[PDB]
This record gives C-alpha cells, structure tokens and sequence, in this order.
C-alpha cells in the first residue's frame, strides 16, 4: 500500500560493537562472582550467626523464666 | 583512672567508632570492582553494625570496670550537689545577717 522509499533500508548501523558483546561476557563475571560471594556468605551465616543466637537464646530463657 | 572521664562519653566513643567503622568497611569492600553499589553499601552497613554491637558490650564490662571504682551513682552527685546548695544558702544569708 505504497511504502515511502525509506522503508527496506537500514536503521541501525553496524552491529558488532566490541562494547557491547564484552558486555555480554561480562554478564558471565558477574555470575561467577555470585557464585562465589553467595557460598562466602552462606558460611558467614551458618559459622557466625547461629552460635549468636543460640548463646542469646539460653540467656534470655534463663531471664525469661 | 582513665576510665572515668573515657567512659562518661560512652555514647560518644560508641558512634564515632560506627561511623568510622562503615567507613573502613566500604573503603575495603569498594575496592572489589564487580559488583552493584547498593550491595556494597549493605554489605559494609553489616559488618560495621556487627562491630559496632559487639563493642557494646565490651562497654558493659567496662561499665562495671568503672563501677566497682564508685559505687551507687546518680544518688551521690546529687548530694554533692546539695553541699553545694547548702553552702550557697548560708554563706549569702550570714552576710544578709552582718552586711
């Protein structure tokens, strides 16, 4: 239904930025280093939080009572 | 004998020592050039909050420290305050009296 000329061409330019695509790979950095930062936090928990806690728990049933 | 004019400013000691403490955490975290900002600024406020609590006690023990040194506070000041009350009543109504 009578297109303007301007329509099959282009629009965007050249889609091969190094810019971008060591975006992409850095998208696996950033997995890598949930990965490690998650596992390093899981033992700051379950090493240093839980004891906390059950020391504080004895003491405030003691109190409680 | 340091501890009485270092632990009256308790309180002072405790939140410097926070906010120097969030300070030498994001310092160290920051330094890490991966992640977000939002989860080094938590990160920091975490480990700074947990030092901060746990010298809060260590101001506990301290407190009793003090406490052995002068015993039965906020009730003897007040008394010393009263001496001072009390001598500022008769030495200004005897010159009342011969002046």
């Amino acid at each position: 239904s009578s297109l303007p000329p301007n329509a099959l061409k282009p629009a965007f330019g050249p889609p091969d930025k190094v810019a971008a695509q060591k975006f992409k790979e850095s998208l696996m950095a950033t997995e890598k280093h949930a990965k490690d930062t998650s596992n390093m936090w899981v033992k700051i928990s379950v090493w240093v939080a839980l004891p906390a806690i059950a020391l504080t728990a004895v003491n405030t049933y003691f109190v409680e009572k | 004998k340091f501890v009485e004019g270092l632990s009256n400013n308790k309180y002072k000691i405790i939140t410097g020592a926070w906010a120097a403490s969030l300070y030498g955490s994001w310092v160290i975290v920051n330094k890490d050039p991966i992640m977000t900002k939002a989860q080094k600024i938590v990160q920091a406020r975490m480990y700074a909050q947990f030092i901060t609590v746990g010298l809060l006690l260590a101001s506990v023990g301290l407190s009793m420290y003090e406490n052995k040194l002068h015993p039965n506070k906020q009730k003897v000041n007040e008394m010393r305050r009263w001496e001072n009350a009390l001598r500022v009543a008769e030495e200004e109504e005897r010159l009342e009296k011969e002046g």
